[PDB]
Formats: C-alpha cells, structure tokens, sequence
C-alpha cells in the first residue's frame, strides 16, 4: 500500500469510503436489503479490483 | 480523534465561437482531517527515599520535563515538515494543490578545509533560492515565510563570499559575519538546533526518521498556512501517592498531533553529502 | 495496562476499533492562491464594444 | 450481499470503516507511508476475507 | 455553499488566461517575417539563443549562466537600438527560473558598479537589467493549448523561450468586445443553478519588430 501509485492509493480510498458509508447507512437506519443489497453488490467488484491492485 | 479541513479545486477556461453550446465543467472538492492518537508521558517514582535524602529534587525535575516536552514538540513539528516533502497531491484536486518540494544540494561537510569551504555556502544559498523559486511558481505569498536551518548548515552558510558582503547590498541585510545570518533570498532565517537524528520519535511509528530524512537540514514554510497542531490533552503535570508500591510518582503527560495544511507551501532541502 | 478490554466512548464495533468519532469542522476551505492580471499597462486597449 | 448472515455483514462494515478511516488519514494529513503503509497492508487481509465472505 | 470561492477562482483563471494569451502572442511573434513590400520599414522578429547549464554546482557555472543571460539581453537591446526604437517605454519579462539564475551576476547586484539593484542578491529582487525595468511573471506558457483559439497552441520550441523585452505602447494591442462579466441564474427546466463568467477579447501584435525574445537552449 506504499509502492502503489498515487492514482492507485486513490480510487482505493474512494471505494473504501463509498462502501463504508453506503452499507453503514443500510445496516443502520434500516433499508430493505432485498433491494439495496443488490445495489451494493454491484459496487463490490470495483472495491475488490482496487484492493487487488493495492495489494500487488 | 478528528479535526477536519475542507479542500477545493479550480475551474477551467474554454471557448465558444458563434453558435456552439457552452460545455459545463465540474469543480472537484475534498476534505482533510488530522487525528490525535498518541499521548506522551514521563513517569518518575521515588521509593519513599525522600525521608533520608533531604534534597527534594522535585523542582528541577519539573523544569527538565518542561524542557524535554518543548524539545519533543519542536522536533515533532520539524519531522512533520520534512516528511511531507514526498507528499503527492491527488489528481482530482491537482491544479490547485501541488506536490511537496525537495531540493538536493551536495555538501562536502568537514572534508573541505580550504577555499572550497566557500563552495558549501554557495550551494546552500542556491538550494534555498531554488525552493523559493518553486514556491513563487506556486504563487504562494511570501510575506509570512520563514526559514529554519540546523546549526552546521548555519555555520557552513556563514562562509559565503556574496551574501555577507556589504557590496552586494548589506545596508540592512546580513550586516555582520559574527553569527547573525538573519535573512537570505528575502525571508528571515532562524538557526534551529532541533532537527531530528536518524532514530525514532515517541509521537508514533509514522514519525521515525529515515536515513534520508536525517539529511534534510533546512525548511522554508509559511508561519500561518503550513502547519496545524491539534490538541486533545494540554501538557499537565501530576504527583500522586502510591501506597501499594510504597512510592511517590510524578507524571507529566501531553496529547497532541501535528498535521500539514497546504503541504505545497513548504520547501525542504536534502543535503546528500559528497 | 491491566485492562486490555476497555470502554472507549466513540469507538464502535463488536470489539471497539471503529473510530466513529465526530469530526470537528470550523468552516475552512483551502482553494488556491489567487492571481491578478498585469497586462493592462503592458498593451494598448481598443474597445470595439457594440460596433463590429 | 443480502443472503449473507448478520455476522458477515457486520464484519464487512467494520473492515470497510476501519480501512476507510485509516487510509484516509494516510492520504490527507500526510503520514509517511513507508511506516504507515506496512501497517495498513496488515489490515488488507481482513478486508479481503470479509469481501470474499459477502460476495459468496 | 462555496460560490464565493468559485467566483474568486473564475476571476483568477481569467486573469491567467489574459496574461498567457499576451505572452503566447509575443513568443509566436518572435519569428515574425515582415512582408516583402514592407522590409525597409519593418524588420523581422528578434530571436536570441542562449545556453544555460541549469544542473551546474560550481560558482563559475553560476557566473556563466548569469553572464549568458545578461549578454543575451544586452544583444537584444543593442539590436533593437539598431532599428531606432525609442527606449523610454520598455519592460522586460523573465520567468522564475531565469530570474533566479540571473541573480548570481558578479557585476549587477553590487554597489561597486553604482546604485540600483541594491539588496538584489539578499532579497531576490531585480529592478533594471540593461537600462530597462524588469518584472518577474509566473505565467509563461507550457507546451499545452490555450483556450483563446487553436492559433495560440504553444509548441515545444515556443515553451523554451523565457525572456521578452517589448514596449508597453507600440508592441501589443488588445481589442475587446465584452469585459469579464459574471452572472448566476436559476435554471427552472434543468432543476439547477448555473454560475457563468465570460469575456470576449483578442490580442494582436502590432509592430512585432519592437520585441526581443530569448530562447534558452539548455545544454
């Protein structure tokens, strides 16, 4: 997480923060996970890609 | 555990000619936040041995603790300044926030004992001037600027043929060779004796000084828009009896954290020997 | 020391370590360093205005 | 993402928030990543495990 | 809302565009060729090539760079004097790097060669260089493109020029059809508020033979 480029540390911070806020406001102040769940599930691929890029 | 500062980017100028639309342009923004995570401390017990030893040795310990805490405060600020020379600004707010500034200068150190001892001062002045050039390119105002130099850098600077000479304009600038370098390149200088060594720092594991960071022996930053210190516990001292361990214990603990707002407003020079 | 399990007020999570602390914000925005044009007395000004 | 158990969702939320705040502190308010980067690199594994659990 | 910061940003960017437009016009006119039917009365553009060793560390290299800059400026001034241009309304524009390299001149910033430029080395501040005022400007263009038109696109060679010596009254004219105005209007149909700032103008180079442009060819 220190050898990655600046554009890689960003877009990792971005996805981390996005999915930290979204599923926090889903679990608390409850939202129906039957419909918000698939929405967040679409945003996980980008997070996984960013984490994989950073880990390398 | 948080103090937040927001950040904002600029716009971009475009051009239409006669009947074409005006393409809207976004403007980006983000925030910055400093958090406090480590509390410093000094613990000093006395095993009820003040009954036999008449001297208190308790008013000098307080002065020593104050001196050490001031030392660590200044050293932590300097470490934060010099470790931010490698900070890279995010692309989404790049045109307004620039990167950090590092300028390299080659110093012969004590290996020069001749007229070449004047070559070190010229290199030092040139490095400081280049840092000022970077700052002016970034359009940073220089009214509040300041320069800090280690003692050895101060001494090496003192042997400069063009800067302590009354011919080159020393009507009110550097009027004496007797260890009173005051301003050079147009901004004041202060000889600081608290530049970090190569070891670690108590304030955290993100503070430990590398080998390269120990070479950095000069900074140049604005006194009002470069460093922000975030306080949680002000420096307090306390003495409390310990029945169980049969001793009296003197404590001095403080809690803060230093962060950089506008890291692109500091110029750091690394003197990579010769 | 003698308590590896504690009561951290604004640390959420099952075993603390979540940092849900409030953020102190004092209405501060750092934007850029302004510039002023100087090419006013360094050129000749002709105003075509509303004619051609 | 919605068929996951409550414990898995909570673990994902915990890891997401922890790394969001930690990496965000690393990027803004400059902290030398040569000594913070290794620390965050240790917490990447927990996020990877949580994301893998919620993806299934 | 941070609309005031946006307005400040817009004004500053328009100012930068103005300055870059004029500078680009001068840099491109450095290679002007007078029309054949106007050659005796109009001379071609002025380009002076210099070499600067920017990565030098010895004092003699710094003296050499400063002397090269001063000699190039003097050559431009002398060749202008050859064309009988009046010299009482002339300004010089040097970039930050050239301003910095110039300050190590051994015969300029000291009192043994008279007054003027006093404290120049100790304050990083020059005033006159070869009898004419000197002004440091940070807005020389890079090798990108300018919003004022594709005709203003800066080439790599154009970006190398870093010193201009022109006249404030007989070298540039800037026609102007609308001053820089700003407005914010509510968009009923698009469900938004829009901030606008627009200015119409054009810079033209009249008498491109009254300016001297120095291109520093590294080393």
């Amino acid at each position: 997480v220190a050898k990655a480029t600046a554009a890689q540390r960003q877009e990792f911070l971005r996805q981390l923060n996005i999915l930290a806020k979204d599923m926090y406001q889903a679990l608390t102040q409850p939202q129906d996970l039957a419909y918000r769940g698939p929405e967040i599930d679409a945003k996980i691929a980008a997070l996984e890609a960013a984490t994989a890029a950073v880990k390398a | 555990n948080t103090y937040r500062i927001d950040r904002l980017n600029t716009s971009s100028v475009k051009g239409r000619t006669s009947g074409v639309a005006l393409e809207p342009t976004p403007v980006r923004n983000d925030k910055m936040l400093i958090v406090v995570d480590t509390v410093l401390y000094i613990r000093n017990p006395i095993d009820y041995q003040d009954d036999w030893t008449a001297p208190d040795f308790l008013t000098e310990m307080g002065q020593n603790n104050g001196s050490e805490f001031a030392e660590v405060f200044d050293q932590a600020h300097l470490i934060q300044l010099i470790k931010g020379r490698s900070w890279v600004a995010p692309a989404h707010l790049k045109p307004a926030f620039s990167d950090g500034i590092e300028i390299e200068a080659t110093i012969d150190s004590d290996v020069t004992t001749q007229a070449g001892m004047e070559a070190n001062a010229i290199a030092i002045n040139q490095a400081h001037k280049a840092g000022i050039d970077e700052l002016i390119k970034r359009k940073v105002p220089l009214n509040d600027m300041i320069t800090l130099v280690s003692t050895e850098i101060y001494s090496l600077l003192l042997e400069h043929p063009k800067l302590f000479n009354k011919d080159w304009g020393d009507a009110n600038a550097n009027g004496y060779k007797e260890r009173r370098a005051v301003l050079m390149n147009g901004i004041p200088v202060v000889e600081c004796t608290e530049f970090p060594d190569a070891g670690t720092h108590p304030l955290g594991s993100a503070y430990t000084v590398t080998a390269d960071d120990a070479k950095c022996r000069m900074v140049t930053f604005s006194k009002s828009r470069t460093l922000v210190t975030v306080e949680a516990k002000p420096f307090t001292s306390r003495i409390w009896d310990d029945e169980q361990n049969f001793a009296n214990v003197l404590d001095c603990y403080a809690m803060y954290q230093v962060g950089e707002r506008r890291p692109d407003t500091a110029a750091v020079v690394k003197f990579n020997e010769a | 020391d003698y308590a590896g399990n504690l009561t951290r007020p604004h640390w959420g999570g099952a075993a603390s370590d979540v940092d849900i602390h409030l953020e102190v914000y004092q209405n501060e925005v750092d934007t850029r360093f302004q510039y002023q044009a100087m090419f006013l007395g360094l050129s000749s000004q002709r105003s075509v205005a509303d004619r051609s």
